[PDB]
């Protein structure tokens, strides 16, 4: 409305936006799992020993 | 925002919102990568032993 | 072409559009390369940590080659080569920006006065970074690319050549900077005082003198015995601003090349004050 | 009635003391009560400077002439005329002459029916001189803290006061004042060049107006300050430069007594890190 | 030695003296440009033109005005309009006393210059200062108060009228004058007006109720010339000295 | 909403109360002393409360010394076995010196810090070997460097001040170098280092001047350049400047304490304290070259530096932030044994 | 964006988007190449031994 | 951009595109040449031994 | 640009292109001459031995 979009155009844009954001977040989660398997990043009580 | 909040794009202009989120995401990625490079254990290019102590 | 309420209070509110052109794009490319070099050397100097970068940003710099390299055209990178590259790219971007300003003046049918005022600052910048190191044969005599480091360079340059207060061209440049501030406060206050009479429309006052220009002239005539015109005060200000950097470049050219101690130069020429000897028996212990 | 348009402006009025006795001109200069006081203080001060010049035993040149303030041991008291009293009297006369110059400018503005922006801006320079020779000395408890009245010796005073803090470049108020002074020269060059380019477009070009002036800066930096905004900006820049100079000198000694570089430990060791 | 010409002279001293010559030449040139208006000078006692050397008065330069015409400086034109003010004895520097009303006559701070008798134009050739009621492409920023409708108070604490319109500079987007209908319509220069949006008033302390009734008016109600602008602004500026006193 | 005109007078009163806020916030103003000529502003700028606190600091209070035994009795070289440097002291004075040294170096750890707990004759700890060279160094400083340390003199308290590790010691690469790979060379500067007064000046200058004999004299002695004399040195000026920051911080003084800023080069315009500081530079270089550096093999890895070099002394090791160590308190008159080698 | 989202160019100007993408990609490539030059093992012009610790 | 995408010049102005490309290529060439000169093994004017270590 | 591509000057101003080319060529010649002067082997006015090491 204010931006100048119909509710149907907004729905399609949200569909593609949600798909893209879900793919991005899935890739980020996979990358964080890979980085944890490389080197865990929460230290214990002793540190990096 | 949620999977069902499709009307958020009736408030935010999609083109400008995507450029401000892309800019923010790139800057955040750069900051976190430099934070990893700035510490001995997570600098993958310096290649220190993982036990930096 | 967005608007700005806060900027519309001090002046106009419209920001844009900006014309870059060919020389503008070239200057941006050169300058971005220079800025990337400088900033990445700064970030690498704190071992890439952005926390330490935020802590130490004023102290960080890209540093010139040491004196052991002389005027080697391209020293090793981490020994001043990064500085030489950043200086080259910054100089190219600044020169392309000067050409851009000259061209913008030409395409608008306007005179090229801002371009030739920028040429004075470019001359000073070039003397500081390139011309004087070439004559002295050492890149090390050039300022670092840093916030606190170029202040350190300033202080150490004054100390090395014996109290740059005694450089007559430094005195002239200080006189011209003080005069730039003086003249610009004078002119701003004068135009604001005759703004009730249409004095801010100066170019219309130049080709058609109004009571604003007459009263502005008469205020200064009755104050200090002489005055300028609505256009001549701008020549006064332009020349005063140009002389700042012109005398700055001239006084930096002469430091180390023809004069090596400025205080002793003033002593030879009867300029340095002599003070009563409060410490009667102090001599050099190494003599 | 010297200029070709000055006769119609030379009328009575503008006096700050309410009287017609001093309302007259001598040549181009307007004489007021404050003009008379300005000349009184000026001739006293110049004659005392000449006296201190001829009484100097070292036979100084014009550059080496120096009338130094009293010793710090005299405090805020009175020194012998040859031991700082001359500097004190010249300081009093200089303050009086500068205030009288500002008030004479107020009188001229009132006569011309214009604003008092010029006396107000000159009051900032007067305040800088006062903060250097009267206020800061009283804050530090001695008139010997003022700078000597000499062309070259006041440079030595500046140098030694700066090196009393081991690196004066690291003073934050000094940084702000230097930034504003350099920006004032930048803005003055830009403004003078723009007005000269609009008034002197060249051969075959007509005199450009406000549209071209605004277009040149919107096309170069991306923003146009305007023709009224540029003069406000310039006055603000010069006044901010002098104000930050006053601040930096009032925090050096009265506030900061150690090296200036270590003041930035507030940022280096900010509680965040 | 390196930079020496003798046991006393050296390169820096010579470069300094060369800059002294250049600076003095620049100051001479600047002082020549200062004399493009108001010179040659005239005596304060009989108006006799004083002789100035051709080395102090520059040759006339021609300004090609944006809307046509050529202005030269110097131009040999001298302001010789009769000043309605007198003094006892033609002593040099003696100030003048207005014979009648200094505001209407234009004496002193009310004096104005005989500018062009044509309205100021823009680049495209349309009137620069016009009332807002005529132009639809120009409005007032909603962040700022609207002067229209505000009461107008003079320097004697008297409500002399209300603001009916605002005259805007079409070349700078700035309000130049306020059209005030006296409770018959006058233009108040905006720098001479102080706005109070809480009480909805505009204070013009430079005018009295008597002075507002004698403010010069433009020939046209949607068009003002540079000379009319100059006269009105000079009237309000002279009101700072001649109105409330 | 209507725009409210700014209350100029009310905000002027607020400005006055903010000036009061600034005055209470940022100073009772520093105390000045004048050392040179009027109008020059050569002198010291000190906060009175902070200067009084530094004088009343525990490190500046020289411990009380017991009455000295008459030096006429059995020497320590015959009563004791391993006393090569204190074999000329009477045994009573030897015990007095041991007690004083314990009070000066390791009061908390006691006699066992430098001695084997069950054998005072055994040179087992490295601390005893270091302390013997400490004694030799103190004797050498008192006998040979009276141009600087007299009449106050130096004892174990002058540097150590009641703890085994003196407060201001330095190593070669004391400030970690920045830069990864081919980027980021800090050149021994461009950091917030307290050696340079938290300036971006060379922070590793002590090696060039207090261990090496590099030139601190950058300012030429002639107004015009010579043919064989260098015409550059701005970066070399930064090294001298950083060294002068170290000197100023070690003595708690400003540049005007030893210099006239009109010319940092002219000794005739300098206070007589600059001559004492010259002898101090020579003495510190001698200390580091002759005593403190050759002790590196005697130190454990815990005591060495990032470069594996021995700890070294500077201007701040003795002065500890005062123009004179302990502000001029005499420390050698009570201990003539530490005043000269036997 | 995806191989099938051809309508993104009805919202983003192709010319300006291409220029911004080219600038960003060149800047990122320069950044990563400089970060490789700023590490001993991956500076290919300095040619340090691959094993750096 | 490929040999067959000739319609790019209906979207990008040939003159400004060529000038910007020339500027970018000159800056890139200068940067790479200076990077080579900034290393011991690739400064062909300094002529260090190739075996640099 | 090639020997037979004469329609350059229907897109590029011949005079402006010539002035820009002259400026670029003079600056590049100055740069390369400085490069030669800044290296010991190729500084022809300092006259060092060609064998430089
Ligand atoms: C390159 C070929 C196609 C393309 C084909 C696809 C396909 C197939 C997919 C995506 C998906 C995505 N695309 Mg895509 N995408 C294109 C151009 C772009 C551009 C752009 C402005 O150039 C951007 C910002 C994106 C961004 C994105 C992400 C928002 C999204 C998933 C994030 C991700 O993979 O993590 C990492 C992302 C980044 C680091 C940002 C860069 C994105 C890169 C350039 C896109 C290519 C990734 C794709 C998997 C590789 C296919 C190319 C093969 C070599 C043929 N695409 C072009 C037109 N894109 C995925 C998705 O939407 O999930 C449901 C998906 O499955
Ligand atoms: C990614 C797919 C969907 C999406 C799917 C969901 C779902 C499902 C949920 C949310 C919820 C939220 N989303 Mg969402 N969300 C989207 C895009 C966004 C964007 C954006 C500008 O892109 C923002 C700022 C947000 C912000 C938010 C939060 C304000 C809100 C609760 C905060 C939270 O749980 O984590 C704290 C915030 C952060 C850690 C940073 C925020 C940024 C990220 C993208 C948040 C996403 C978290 C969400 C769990 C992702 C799940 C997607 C997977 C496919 C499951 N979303 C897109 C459109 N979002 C939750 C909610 O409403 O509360 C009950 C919720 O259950
Ligand atoms: C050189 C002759 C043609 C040309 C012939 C081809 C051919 C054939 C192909 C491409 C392909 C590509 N071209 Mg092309 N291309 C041209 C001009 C350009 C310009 C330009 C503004 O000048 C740009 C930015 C590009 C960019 C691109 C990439 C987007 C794309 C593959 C990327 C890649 O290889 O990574 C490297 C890219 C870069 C480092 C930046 C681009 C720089 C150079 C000019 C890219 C050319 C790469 C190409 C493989 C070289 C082939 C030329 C030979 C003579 C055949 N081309 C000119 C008009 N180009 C490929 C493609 O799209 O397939 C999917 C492909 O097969
Ligand atoms: C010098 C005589 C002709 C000319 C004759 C030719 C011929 C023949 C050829 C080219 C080719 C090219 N020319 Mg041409 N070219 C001319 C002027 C120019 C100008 C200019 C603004 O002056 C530029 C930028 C170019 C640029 C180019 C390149 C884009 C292209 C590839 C060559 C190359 O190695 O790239 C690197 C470019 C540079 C380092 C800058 C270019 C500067 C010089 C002028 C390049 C000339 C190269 C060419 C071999 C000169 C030989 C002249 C002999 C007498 C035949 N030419 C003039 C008008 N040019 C070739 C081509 O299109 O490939 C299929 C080709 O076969
Ligand atoms: C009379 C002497 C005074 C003076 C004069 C002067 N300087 C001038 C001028 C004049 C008359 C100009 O016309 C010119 C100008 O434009 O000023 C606004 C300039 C100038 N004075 C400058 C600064 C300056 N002047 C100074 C001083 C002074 N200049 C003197 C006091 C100083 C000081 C005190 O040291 C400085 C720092 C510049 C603002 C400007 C010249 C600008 C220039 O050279 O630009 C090219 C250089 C670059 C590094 C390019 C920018 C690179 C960035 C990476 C850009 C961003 C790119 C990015 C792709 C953008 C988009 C990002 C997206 C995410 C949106
Ligand atoms: C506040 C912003 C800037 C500013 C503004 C400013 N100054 C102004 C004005 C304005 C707006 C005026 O209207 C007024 C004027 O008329 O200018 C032509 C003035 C003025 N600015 C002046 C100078 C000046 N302004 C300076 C600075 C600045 N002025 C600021 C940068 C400096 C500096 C930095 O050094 C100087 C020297 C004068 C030309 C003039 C004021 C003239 C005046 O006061 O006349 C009356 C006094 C005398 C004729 C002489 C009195 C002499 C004493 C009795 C004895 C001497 C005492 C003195 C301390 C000795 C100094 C010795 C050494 C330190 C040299
Ligand atoms: C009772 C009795 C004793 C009577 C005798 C009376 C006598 C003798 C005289 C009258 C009384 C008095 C007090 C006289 C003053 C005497 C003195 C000392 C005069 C000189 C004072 C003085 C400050 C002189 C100038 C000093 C200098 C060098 C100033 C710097 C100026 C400078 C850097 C550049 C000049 C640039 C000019 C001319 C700027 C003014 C100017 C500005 C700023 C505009 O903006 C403007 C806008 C539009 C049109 C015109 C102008 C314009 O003219
Ligand atoms: C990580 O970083 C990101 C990516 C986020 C980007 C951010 C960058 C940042 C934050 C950069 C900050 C930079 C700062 C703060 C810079 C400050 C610089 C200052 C204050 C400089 C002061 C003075 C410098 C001068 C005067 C330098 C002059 C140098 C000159 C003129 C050099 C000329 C050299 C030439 C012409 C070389 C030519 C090449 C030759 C001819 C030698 O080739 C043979
Ligand atoms: C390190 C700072 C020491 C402390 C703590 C104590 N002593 Fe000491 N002792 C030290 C040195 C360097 C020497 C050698 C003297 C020399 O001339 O080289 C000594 C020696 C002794 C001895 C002599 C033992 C022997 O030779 O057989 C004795 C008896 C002795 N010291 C006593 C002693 C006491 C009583 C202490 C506590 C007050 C004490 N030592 C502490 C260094 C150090
Ligand atoms: C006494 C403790 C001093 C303080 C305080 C400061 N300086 Fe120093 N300065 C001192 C000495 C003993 C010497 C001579 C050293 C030598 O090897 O001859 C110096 C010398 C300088 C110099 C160089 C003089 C020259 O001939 O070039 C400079 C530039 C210098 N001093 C600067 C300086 C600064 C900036 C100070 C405040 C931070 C400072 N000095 C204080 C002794 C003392
Ligand atoms: C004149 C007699 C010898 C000197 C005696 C001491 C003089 C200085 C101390 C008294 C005066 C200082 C305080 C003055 C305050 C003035 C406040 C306006
Ligand atoms: C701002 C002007 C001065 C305000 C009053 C200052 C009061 C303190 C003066 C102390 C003087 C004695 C101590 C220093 C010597
Ligand atoms: C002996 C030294 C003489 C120095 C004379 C300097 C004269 C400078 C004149 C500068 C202005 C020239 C005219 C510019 C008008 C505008 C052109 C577009
Ligand atoms: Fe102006
Ligand atoms: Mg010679
Ligand atoms: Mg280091
Ligand atoms: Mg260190
Ligand atoms: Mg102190």
């Amino acid at each position: 409305s204010s931006t100048g979009l119909t509710e149907a155009e907004a729905k399609e844009f949200h569909a593609v936006y949600s798909q893209s954001a879900a793919g991005f977040l899935a890739v980020c989660a996979v990358a964080h799992v890979l980085a944890w398997m490389w080197r865990p990043f929460w230290p214990g009580a002793e540190g990096w020993v | 925002m949620t999977f069902s909040t499709h009307k958020v794009w009736l408030m935010f202009d999609p083109r400008s919102t995507l450029v401000a989120l892309a800019a923010f995401l790139v800057v955040l990625a750069l900051l976190i990568h430099f934070l990893c490079l700035g510490h001995d254990r997570f600098n993958w290019l310096e290649g220190n032993p993982a036990a930096t102590k | 072409s967005t608007l700005s309420y806060w900027l519309g209070k001090i002046g106009d509110a419209q920001i844009g559009p900006i014309y870059l052109g060919a020389t503008g794009i070239a200057s941006l490319i050169f300058g971005f390369v220079a800025i990337e070099i400088i900033g990445l050397n700064m970030l690498a100097s704190v071992d890439w940590n952005p926390v330490e970068f935020l802590r130490q940003f004023p102290w960080l710099a890209l540093e010139p080659p040491g004196p052991e390299h002389g005027l080697r055209a391209m020293p090793p990178l981490n020994e001043g080569g990064w500085w030489v590259m950043a200086g080259f790219f910054l100089t190219a971007s600044i020169l392309l920006w000067w050409v851009r300003t000259w061209q913008r003046a030409k395409d608008l049918g306007m005179g090229t006065h801002i371009a030739w005022a920028f040429a004075s600052a470019i001359f000073f910048y070039l003397v500081l970074g390139f011309i004087r190191p070439v004559m002295l044969g050492s890149w090390s005599e050039a300022p670092p690319f840093g916030i606190f480091p170029h202040l350190d360079w300033t202080a150490a340059f004054s100390i090395r050549y014996g109290n740059l207060y005694y450089n007559p061209f430094h005195m002239l440049s200080i006189a011209f900077l003080y005069g730039s501030a003086l003249i610009f406060a004078m002119h701003g206050a004068t135009i604001l005082s005759v703004s009730r009479l249409g004095g801010d429309r100066e170019v219309e006052q130049i080709t058609d003198r109004g009571t604003a220009a007459e009263r502005a002239a008469l205020f200064w005539r009755w104050t200090m015995g002489f005055n300028a015109t609505m256009e001549s005060i701008h020549r006064w200000g332009w020349w005063c601003a140009v002389f700042v950097t012109l005398t700055a470049g001239l006084g930096i050219l002469l430091s180390g090349t023809v004069v090596d101690n400025w205080y002793l130069w003033a002593v030879k020429h009867g300029v340095a004050p002599t003070y009563p000897d409060v410490f009667p028996g102090v001599t050099d212990p190494a003599a | 009635a010297m200029l070709s348009f000055e006769r119609k402006y030379r009328v009575r009025g503008g006096s700050l003391i309410g009287g017609d006795l001093f309302d007259f001109w001598v040549g181009p200069f307007y004489v007021g009560f404050f003009g008379v006081t300005t000349l009184f203080f000026t001739f006293v001060g110049v004659a005392l400077i000449a006296y201190g010049w001829v009484m100097d035993p070292s036979d100084p040149t014009v550059w080496q002439l120096s009338i130094a303030p009293p010793d710090l041991s005299y405090g805020l008291g009175f020194a012998p005329l040859m031991e700082g009293g001359l500097w004190q009297i010249i300081t009093i006369c200089a303050v009086g002459a500068f205030v009288s110059w500002a008030l004479r400018e107020v009188e001229i503005c009132r006569k011309l029916g214009i604003g008092f922006h010029v006396p107000f801006a000159f009051s900032f320079a007067i305040a800088a001189y006062v903060a250097l020779t009267v206020v800061r000395p009283m804050l530090l408890g001695a008139w010997g803290h003022g700078f000597p009245y000499g062309i070259m010796s006041h440079l030595d005073w500046v140098s030694n006061v700066g090196y009393q803090f081991l690196h004066f470049h690291y003073n934050p108020g000094h940084m702000l004042g230097i930034t504003f002074f350099f920006t004032t020269a930048l803005a003055l060059a830009m403004h003078g060049g723009l007005i000269l380019s609009a008034a002197n477009p060249g051969k075959g070009e007509k005199v450009k107006g406000p549209e071209h002036e605004n277009t040149f800066f919107r096309d170069t930096v991306g923003y146009s300050i305007g023709t009224l905004g540029i003069h406000r900006l310039g006055l603000i820049l010069a006044l901010s430069a002098v104000f930050w100079s006053i601040v930096c000198m009032l925090i050096s000694g009265p506030v900061w007594t150690k090296g200036w570089p270590e003041w930035w430990n507030w940022w280096y060791e900010l509680p965040i890190w | 030695m390196i930079g020496d010409f003798s046991s006393y002279m050296d390169v820096a001293q010579i470069v300094l003296y060369a800059f002294w010559i250049f600076l003095f030449g620049v100051i001479f040139y600047l002082r020549r440009e200062d004399r493009r208006e108001g010179y040659p000078l005239e005596r304060d006692t009989d108006g006799k033109i004083m002789s100035i050397g051709p080395w102090n008065l520059p040759a006339p330069k021609i300004f090609y005005k944006p809307q046509g015409g050529t202005y030269s400086a110097p131009n040999a034109a001298r302001d010789t309009r009769a000043i309605k003010a007198t003094r006892v004895g033609n002593f040099p520097g003696a100030p003048l006393d207005p014979t009648g009303d200094p505001l209407v006559d234009g004496v002193g701070p009310a004096a104005y210059a005989e500018r062009a008798d044509t309205p100021d134009k823009t680049l495209e050739g349309r009137t620069r200062i016009v009332p807002l009621r005529t132009d639809a492409d120009l409005w007032l920023a909603p962040e700022d108060p609207d002067p229209r409708g505000m009461a107008v108070v003079a320097g004697c604490r008297t409500t002399v009228g209300a603001v009916s319109d605002v005259w805007v500079d079409r070349a700078e987007n700035i309000i130049r004058y306020l059209e005030v209908s006296l409770g018959k319509t006058v233009l108040v220069p905006m720098p001479m007006a102080v706005f109070n949006d809480l009480t909805r008033t505009v204070t013009v302390k430079s005018m009295d109720a008597k002075s507002f009734a004698n403010v010069p008016t433009p020939k046209s109600a949607e068009q003002i010339t540079l000379r009319e602008e100059d006269r009105i602004q000079a009237y309000y500026a002279g009101g700072t000295l001649y109105a409330n006193k | 909403s209507p725009r409210a005109p700014v209350w100029v007078g009310g905000w002027f009163v607020v400005g006055l109360i903010t000036i009061g806020l600034l005055t209470v916030m940022m100073g009772p103003a520093g105390t000045y002393t004048q050392s040179g000529y009027r109008g020059l502003m050569m002198g010291e700028v000190d906060m009175a409360d902070e200067l009084a606190d530094d004088m009343a600091a525990p490190k500046n209070q020289v411990p009380a010394a017991s009455e000295r035994f008459p030096d006429e009795g059995p020497l320590a070289g015959e009563v004791y076995v391993n006393v090569p440097v204190l074999a000329h002291l009477s045994a009573d004075n030897f015990n007095r010196l041991m007690v004083a040294i314990t009070e000066w170096v390791s009061p908390e750890e006691g006699c066992n810090y430098c001695h084997d707990p069950d054998d005072l004759t055994a040179e087992r700890p490295y601390t005893k070997i270091v302390s013997r060279r400490m004694l030799e160094m103190v004797m050498y400083l008192n006998s040979q460097w009276g141009d600087h340390v007299a009449p106050s003199g130096v004892t174990c308290w002058t540097c150590h001040r009641g703890n085994p590790v003196p407060e201001n010691i330095w190593f070669k690469n004391d400030d970690a170098d920045g830069g990864s790979g081919a980027l980021g060379n800090t050149f021994g500067q461009n950091a917030a280092s307290w050696d340079a007064g938290l300036s971006a000046l060379p922070n590793d200058v002590m090696e060039a001047y207090l261990l090496d004999d590099q030139n601190l004299r950058i300012t030429p002695t002639n107004d015009l350049p010579m043919n064989g004399v260098t015409q550059i040195g701005t970066k070399q000026a930064e090294w001298t400047y950083g060294m002068m920051f170290h000197i100023s911080k070690g003595l708690g003084v400003n540049c005007t304490y030893c210099h006239n800023s009109q010319s940092f080069r002219v000794w005739e315009m300098s206070p007589p304290a600059r001559v004492t500081a010259w002898h101090g530079i020579q003495m510190t270089r001698a200390i580091n070259v002759d005593f403190l550096d050759p002790l590196q093999p005697e130190y454990p890895a815990n005591r060495l530096g990032p470069e594996g070099d021995a700890p070294k002394a500077n201007c701040a090791t003795c002065h500890q932030g005062a123009f004179k160590p302990m502000y001029g308190e005499n420390v050698i008159d009570d201990y003539p044994s530490l005043a000269a080698p036997g």
